[PDB]
């Protein structure tokens, strides 16, 4: 049975050198973004990403769109731990279900990212499926107008994966990434949503999987593997503990201050 | 790793 210190030692020995990371809304609330367990007028949290409610009333979803359209929110320490993981040549890939875009803003290259639940850089008509590039609807959204298709009149929607829609093709990189991974990090996600959650199962059986979350629930709780490790608590604090045990608190402070100075 | 559309995990 492994410790969180044990894990950091693996990294410092470089015994773990192709690290893949699944993250969720956990890691972005320290920045101001809502996680949908909670102000927004929905009959229940999930309707913001459901197609029937979206057609009935797209207004809450476009409220959240307007909040997230960039430059409002900054990345916090969890993002920069991922960016530094990259900078140190350790990040094989970072799989996210967030649509706040701060993984990019922290300086992680699109190359190293899989925005598994979509992006705002593109939109699709809800009825005729004509694609449009992002900015072409952005202004509409920033002025509380609902954008419609100039072909069929359909509401056109940002390319956010709702419940019932397929995941983006870039997600299929997991078929290549997970069997190469020597360490899985799960950061700030209750893993409530498939097929994303199922990825925890797709690393090799000797691969350590470290959860830094509030709760230990779902797949990792049910069918756990010997070299699993859970740092339960507030995600930021857990990360900062890992960082100190790594040696990186100092250059972490430097990186955060440098970047937050840039922005 | 599973396939399919985005959906709720079965408890
Ligand atoms: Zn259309």
């Amino acid at each position: 049975k492994l410790s969180l210190q044990d894990v950091a030692e693996l990294i410092r020995a470089r015994a773990c050198q192709r690290v893949v990371v699944m993250v969720g809304a956990g890691i972005s609330t320290p920045s101001g973004i809502p996680d949908f367990r909670s102000q927004y007028d929905l009959p229940y949290p999930e309707a913001i990403f459901e197609l029937p409610f979206f057609f009935h009333n797209p207004k809450p979803f476009f409220t959240l769109a307007k909040e997230l359209y960039p430059g409002n929110y900054k990345p916090n320490v969890t993002h920069y731990f991922l960016r530094l993981l990259h900078d140190k040549g350790l990040l094989l890939r970072l799989y996210t279900q967030n649509i706040d875009g701060l993984e990019r803003v922290s300086g992680i290259p699109a190359s190293k990212l899989v925005e598994a639940h979509g992006t705002f850089a593109s939109a699709t008509c809800t009825v005729c499926q004509r694609p449009f590039p992002g900015e072409d609807i952005r202004a509409d959204v920033m002025a509380d107008r609902v954008p419609r298709c100039p072909v069929c009149t359909g509401v056109v929607k940002p390319d956010i994966v709702f419940f019932g829609e397929p995941l983006p093709q870039r997600f299929l990189l997991h078929v290549v990434d997970f069997p190469m991974a020597d360490l899985l990090l799960i950061l700030g996600t209750s893993l409530e949503v498939e097929p994303f959650a199922s990825l925890t199962e797709a690393v090799r059986s000797s691969v350590p999987r470290l959860l830094i979350n509030r709760d230990l629930v779902g797949p990792l709780a049910w069918h756990p593997r010997s070299r699993d490790v859970a740092q339960l608590g507030d995600v930021v604090h857990g990360v900062e503990s890992l960082v100190e045990l790594l040696g990186w608190t100092e250059e972490m402070r430097d990186l955060v201050q440098r970047e937050t100075g840039k922005l | 790793g599973k396939g399919g559309a985005k959906r709720h995990r079965k408890v």
